[PDB]
C-alpha cells in the first residue's frame, strides 16, 4: 500500500487544523 | 484517485479529435464530460476533505452511469484476478485407508 | 388516435426520401425544415410533449419556459382554479375579478400581481441531438416524405425540369395522404369514446369541466335510483 | 403474571435438541421439523405426558422472527448519589437539621398516586466533617429503609469512600459507628431492591423513588441542602422471574385455562422452567390466511425459550436448527 | 497470493474461504494478515470499507508455516445475511516484504475474491429449461439471463464491481 | 460428458462459417447457440454437483429440442445395435423324435 | 503432467508458465524435460516447430521434486512478440518411463496448452457491454463478442489448433495493447 | 461420461464401507 | 449408472495412488 | 489514490493515541 | 479503507522526516 507525496500533502493539510503552536496556549 | 485523471485527459482527447475529425459533438454529450471534468477536479481539490464513505459509494454509483453513456468516456479496466465462480485446485490424500467415526480423512 | 406514438429519429424520412433518383441532394438540414413546417401545418397535438411546468409572476408578468408552443391551460398554484383568456384592454394599468392571462412571446401577462401559476403546454418530443423527434406510424412518414416531394417537385417544375404532370400527380397523391394522415391523428380510441360517451349522455349536464383541468370531461354521471 | 398477546401467545422450553423424533427422551425436548419443500414449520416438543407439536407456521407467512439475548430483560436497579451541595456549604452548618426525604411511588398498590414517604435524619454539629456527616447519615438512612420489621425491602443503601471509589460497603440496621472505619465518605449510594416474586400470583415489580430533600438555613436564606444525580446502575435482576411467569401464562394457551381454582379438583400442570436461571427468548410470529374473499390475516406467535448460559450456546443451536431446516434469516445472536 | 478455494457450501449454511501464499522463492517473508467480507451494500472501490460485516485476524488461531494458510467457514446465518441474495467481497492482506529481486507488479499486498450463490441460477435454468421442454421455443427471459449473468462475469474480470452490484439487484435479486 | 463440447465445436463453428459465406444469422437460432453453450458450460463446471437423475433426464430432455431446430445443432450419433424388432437367431435341435409329457423337447 | 498456472501478466510484460508432473506415485520417475514455446505463427499441427520462439532444457540445472516442478518469468520483449496480438503455444516434454499398470492416455509424454491476452477482449467487449441494459433491441455486439471468444475457447479444448488459429487471425490478431514501460513503475 | 449427485452418493457410501 | 464393482475397485486403486 | 473523512480521522486518532 | 500497521509506521515515518 503505496503512499505518494501528494497523499502525505493531504495528511499534513488534514493535521494542520487540529494542531497549533506554542502561542497559541 | 489517479485514475479519474486519466479518464478525464481520455474523454476531453477524444473530444477534440471528434472536432478535428468533424466539426461536431452532441452537447448531450458534452454535458457529460463537463460533469466528468468537474467531478474529477472537485475530488483532486480542496473539497475532497467532505467526503464520507456513503458519499463515495454515491460518487462513483452516480460517475458508473457516465461509463459506456458516449464513445468518450469507456468503462474503466482494473487489475482483477475473480470471478463469479472460481476453480477447486485442492487435492486429495487420505491416511493408509482410514476414516474417521463418520467420514474421510487426510494427512 | 388508436395507434401509439413510437419515436424514431428524422433520418428515417432519408432512408424512403432517397429511394426515388430525383430526391438524391435532400439533406437533413432540408429534412428538419420540411419536417417542422410539415409537424405546424398538420397542428396534430398528438405529435407534441405534454408538459407541467410553474412559474412565479412579479408584477402582471411571468417568464415562460424555452420550449413551449401552445399552452393547453394555466391555473393559480394554491386554489387549482384555471385561467381564462384576457379580454381586458388595461390590466396593468390603473386609473386615478375573475381571473385570466395572456401569452405572446416569453411573457405571460396574467391578472394577478403575485402569485405562482401552473401551465400544462405543448412541446417538441427531441432527439439525443437538438433534433425533433417524429412519430413512426407509416402514415405519418409517408404523408411527410410525399410533402417533401411535394415542395422539392415544386422546385424543379419552377426550374422547368419536372414535368407537370409529374408534379400534379404528386399534389394529388399528398392532398390524399394529408387527408388520410389528419383523420389518423384525430379519430378517437375506443378509451376516448368512453369519455366522449361519459361526456355526451348526461341528464344534468357538467358545464365546468374549464375550472378543473378538465379532469372531469370524461366521467360517467350516474343517477341514483328512487 | 399477564401479558398482552396478538391473539395468542404459545411457549415452549427448549430443554434440548435431538434432530429427529424418535430421540425424544427426556421432558423439554425440541426438535424444529419440516419437511424438503419448505413451506411448513412446526416444533414436535416432548412435553411430560408425550410427544406434542405446534400449530403449523406457514413459512411464506412469517412477520417477524426475532431471538433476543438474556442481556436485554434484567432491570437495571437504578442508584443516586447523594452529596453535600458545596453551592450551600461545603461542611455541614453546625445548628442546622439535615433531613431527606425519599419519594417512593409504586407503593403496595400500582398507581403513581399511590406513594410512601421515609426519612433520614442528622443534626449537624460543629467540628463534624462531611465524612463523619455521611457516616451519620447512611447509618440514619439505613435504620428506617434496611430495617428488619418493614413490610417490603425499599432500597440498598451504600458508602463510598473516597480511597476506593468503585467498591460499596453495605449499611443496615445492625452496622453501628464503628464498624464504619473511615474518614474519606464523599457519598451516599441509595439503591433500588427486588421486590419478592411468587410464581404466576405476584408479577415481577419495583417500587420506585426520588431523593428530596429539606431546606436548611445558611446567612439567613433557606437554601436546598443536597443534589441527587442518576449514577448509572452495577445491579440488575436476572430473567429468572420474567420466563418463570411467562411459561405459566402460555401454558394455559395449550392447555386448562384455570390454574387452581378449587384444590381437591384441579389437573396439575408440571412447569419446565427452572426460575434460578436465565433464559433467551425467540419469537417466531406469524398468520394464517384463506383462499377466498375472506382471506386475512389471524396473527399469532410462537415462543420459544432456551437456557443461557453465559455465550447463548444453547439458544444458538436451536436457531442454527431452524435455519437449516425452515431455511429463515433468523439472526444467531 | 492467491486463492486455493472461495465457494458457498452446498448446503447453503457455511461461506468457505482457503487462502494461501504463493510458493515462489521471494514469499518466504510474506504472511497471511486478515480477512475482510464485504457485501454489495457496504463495498467501497478503495479497498474494504468502513464497519464491514466481519473482520478476522489471523494471529489469533495460531500460536511461521501454519500462517502462509488458512481456512475459514463461516456459518452464514451468524453473519445475519441472506446466503441467496448476497454476493459477498473477501479481501486478504499480507503484512510482509518481500525480496527486492521480484519482478514488477507482482508484488501486491492485497487480492479479492467475489462470491455469490448458484442454486438459484441453477434453479432458473431448470426452470426455462423445463418451459423448453413444452413446445421447444426458447424464453426470451433465459437468454436476457444468460447475457445478464454474461455481463456480470466481465464486470467481475475487469473489476468494474460498481456496475456489477447495479445489474446484480436490478436483476437476480428484484 | 466429452460430447457437448463437441456438439457446440461444431456449432459455432457452422455458425461463423455461415457469417463467411453470409452476414446474417437468424438471432432465434442464436438463442438456441446461447442456450447450447451456456449448458455446455454449466455441466462441465462446478455447477453440476448440484445435478440429479431427474435434472439429468428434464436437461437432456429440453436439449433435445434444439437437435433438429437448426443446421447448425444436429441431431447426435451414437453407438447402438439395437432396433425395435430384433432377431431370431435361434436353432431348432430335437432330440429321439421325442415330445414331452405335453410339449416338444429340444437338448 | 498438468499446468498450474500458465497466464500473461496483466501489465503485459511476463509470460507466466507453472508445470508440475502430477503427484500420483505413477509419475514418480517421469520428469520434465524441455518447454517449448511457440506462436501462430510458427505452429505445426505434430509437435513444436523446428524453428520455436524459445526452447528451455530443465535438465540444465539443479538435478528430484526441482525437476519434477518447474517455473517461468519470460519477459516478452526479449522474445521480440507482441503480448496482445500473439497466442502462445507451450509445449512440455517429458524424460522418463511411467511404471505399468497406469491407465493408457494419463502415459502421455508431451502436453500442450495455449495462451491469449484476455484483457484487451475485455476491453472490446466493454464497448457493447450496456447494451444488456437496453431492452427492446438484441444485443449484437455483445452476443457477437461472447461468441468469438468462445469460438477460440473450444476450438482450443478439443485440440482443433489449426481452425483456432484462423479465428485468432480473423478476429483478434488486430489487438491493440499499451507496452509496458521499461522503467518499472515503483509501488508495493 | 458425466455424474450425477447419486453416482457420488453411491461412490463415497460404497467407499466408507470398504474403510 | 450401476458402477459394476471394478469400477470401485478403480477407483480405490487412484484414490490410494496418491495416498 | 483517494482518501475520506473517516481515513482522516482513523489516521488522527492513531497518531495521538501513540504520542 | 482499512489500514495496516505498517502503512501507519509509514506514515510517522514520513511526519517525523521533517521533525
Amino acid at each position: 500500500m503505496f503512499f505518494t507525496q501528494e497523499d502525505y500533502r493531504k495528511i499534513e493539510k488534514w493535521l494542520l487544523a487540529n494542531s497549533r503552536k506554542d502561542t497559541d496556549f | 484517485m489517479d485514475k479519474m485523471l486519466e479518464i478525464s485527459e481520455e474523454a476531453i482527447t477524444r473530444y477534440f479529435t471528434t472536432l478535428s475529425q468533424f466539426g461536431y459533438k452532441k452537447y448531450s454529450d458534452v454535458d457529460k464530460i463537463i460533469v466528468l471534468f468537474f467531478m474529477e477536479e472537485m475530488l483532486a481539490g480542496e473539497m475532497s476533505y467532505y467526503v464520507t464513505q456513503d458519499d463515495y459509494r454515491n460518487i462513483v454509483n452516480a460517475l458508473y452511469c457516465l461509463a459506456g453513456s458516449t464513445c468518450m468516456i469507456d468503462f474503466p479496466m482494473f487489475e482483477s484476478y475473480d470471478t463469479l465462480v472460481h476453480s477447486n485446485n485442492r487435492t486429495f490424500v487420505p491416511r493408509i485407508t482410514e476414516d474417521s467415526i463418520l467420514r474421510s480423512t487426510e494427512d | 388516435m388508436v395507434n401509439n406514438i413510437n419515436w424514431v429519429k428524422l433520418p428515417v424520412i432519408l432512408d424512403r426520401l432517397l429511394r426515388h433518383p430525383l430526391l438524391t441532394d435532400l439533406n437533413l438540414e432540408t429534412a428538419i425544415q420540411y419536417t417542422l413546417d410539415f409537424i405546424s401545418a398538420m397542428g396534430l397535438p398528438n405529435v407534441y410533449v405534454d408538459k407541467i411546468e410553474t412559474i412565479d409572476i412579479k408584477e402582471y408578468r411571468g417568464e415562460l419556459p424555452c420550449d413551449l408552443i401552445s399552452i393547453n391551460q394555466v391555473r393559480l398554484h394554491k386554489n387549482g382554479i384555471a385561467l381564462r383568456a384576457m379580454t381586458d384592454n388595461f390590466n396593468a394599468y390603473p386609473t386615478h375579478g375573475e381571473p385570466s392571462f395572456k401569452t405572446q412571446g416569453r411573457v405571460i401577462f396574467t391578472s394577478i400581481k403575485h402569485e405562482k401559476v401552473d401551465i400544462s403546454y405543448k412541446a417538441i418530443m427531441l432527439d439525443d441531438e437538438g433534433l425533433p423527434l417524429i412519430p413512426d406510424n407509416p402514415i405519418f412518414l409517408k404523408t411527410l416524405e410525399l410533402y417533401i416531394k411535394k415542395e422539392w417537385f415544386t422546385i424543379l417544375f419552377d426550374m422547368g425540369k419536372i414535368s407537370p404532370a409529374v408534379l400534379n400527380n404528386t399534389q394529388q397523391e399528398y392532398a390524399f395522404k394529408a387527408g388520410q394522415c389528419n383523420n389518423e391523428f384525430v379519430i378517437p380510441s375506443v378509451s376516448e369514446m368512453e369519455a366522449i360517451t361519459n361526456m355526451w349522455n348526461q341528464l344534468i349536464p357538467r358545464v365546468t369541466e374549464f375550472r378543473r383541468g378538465f379532469k372531469n370531461l370524461g366521467d360517467k354521471e350516474y343517477i341514483r335510483v328512487h | 403474571m399477564v401479558i398482552s398477546i396478538n391473539q395468542v401467545r404459545q411457549l415452549y422450553v427448549a430443554k434440548a435438541l435431538k434432530a429427529n423424533t424418535a430421540a425424544l427422551t427426556t421432558a423439554g425436548d425440541i426438535v424444529p421439523k419440516a419437511d424438503t419443500a419448505k413451506t411448513t414449520l412446526y416444533f414436535q416438543s416432548m412435553s411430560p405426558a408425550g410427544i406434542v407439536a405446534s400449530d403449523k407456521i406457514n413459512l411464506k407467512h412469517v412477520l417477524y422472527a426475532k431471538a433476543t439475548p438474556s442481556e436485554a430483560l434484567a432491570h437495571k436497579l437504578v442508584r443516586y448519589s447523594v452529596t453535600l451541595d458545596a453551592d450551600v456549604s461545603a461542611t455541614p452548618v453546625a445548628g442546622q437539621n439535615y433531613i431527606l426525604r425519599l419519594a417512593f411511588r409504586q407503593y403496595i398498590g400500582l398507581s403513581e398516586e399511590d406513594q410512601y414517604f421515609k426519612y433520614g435524619e442528622v443534626i449537624a454539629r460543629s467540628g463534624m466533617t462531611a465524612s463523619d456527616f455521611y457516616k451519620k447519615m447512611a447509618i440514619s438512612l439505613a435504620k428506617n429503609l434496611e430495617n428488619k420489621t418493614e413490610s417490603t425491602p425499599l432500597v440498598n443503601i451504600y458508602l463510598i469512600s473516597a480511597a476506593a471509589a468503585s467498591t460499596d460497603v453495605p449499611v443496615t440496621s445492625a452496622t453501628k459507628e464503628s464498624d464504619l472505619t473511615a474518614t474519606d465518605y464523599n457519598q451516599i449510594i441509595i439503591e433500588e431492591t427486588e421486590q419478592p416474586w411468587v410464581l404466576g400470583m405476584m408479577p415481577q415489580a419495583f417500587i420506585p423513588f426520588t431523593p428530596q430533600f429539606l431546606t436548611i438555613t445558611v446567612d439567613g436564606e433557606d437554601r436546598l441542602w443536597g443534589v441527587a444525580t442518576v449514577v448509572t446502575p452495577t445491579k440488575t435482576v436476572p430473567d429468572g422471574h420474567l420466563i418463570a411467569d411467562l411459561e405459566y401464562f402460555c401454558m394455559g394457551a395449550r392447555g386448562d385455562i384455570y390454574r387452581g381454582m378449587g384444590y381437591p379438583n384441579i389437573i396439575k400442570t408440571t412447569y419446565l422452567v427452572d426460575p434460578g436461571a436465565v433464559y433467551d427468548v425467540l419469537d417466531i410470529h406469524y398468520f394464517y390466511t384463506g383462499s377466498n374473499e375472506s382471506v386475512q390475516k389471524s396473527e399469532k406467535t410462537i415462543t420459544l425459550v432456551a437456557v443461557d448460559d453465559g455465550s447463548h450456546t444453547a439458544m444458538n443451536a436451536l436457531i442454527g436448527a431452524i435455519n437449516t431446516a425452515s431455511g429463515l434469516t433468523i439472526a444467531t445472536l | 497470493m492467491h486463492f486455493n478455494e472461495l465457494r458457498i457450501s452446498q448446503d447453503n449454511r457455511f461461506l468457505i474461504i482457503d487462502v494461501s501464499v504463493d510458493n515462489q522463492d521471494y514469499f518466504e517473508d510474506v504472511l497471511l494478515d486478515s480477512i475482510v467480507i464485504d457485501t454489495q451494500d457496504t463495498f467501497v472501490m478503495n479497498g474494504p470499507s468502513d464497519n464491514p460485516l466481519y473482520i478476522y485476524n489471523v494471529e489469533d488461531a495460531y500460536d511461521t508455516q501454519q500462517m502462509k494458510n488458512v481456512r475459514l467457514e463461516l456459518n452464514i446465518q451468524d453473519l445475519k445475511v441472506s446466503p441467496c441474495s448476497t454476493m459477498f467481497f473477501v479481501y486478504v492482506k499480507s503484512k510482509g516484504t518481500p525480496s527486492t529481486d521480484t519482478p514488477c507488479g507482482f508484488d501486491k499486498d492485497q487480492i479479492l475474491g467475489t462470491v455469490i450463490n448458484l442454486q438459484p441460477i441453477y434453479k432458473q435454468t431448470l426452470k426455462y429449461l423445463k418451459e423448453v421442454e413444452c413446445d421447444c421455443n426458447i424464453p426470451k427471459g433465459f437468454i436476457d439471463m444468460i447475457l445478464k449473468l454474461k455481463a456480470i462475469e466481465l464486470c467481475v474480470r475487469t473489476g468494474n464491481y460498481p456496475q456489477a452490484i447495479k445489474y446484480w439487484n436490478k436483476f437476480f435479486i428484484k
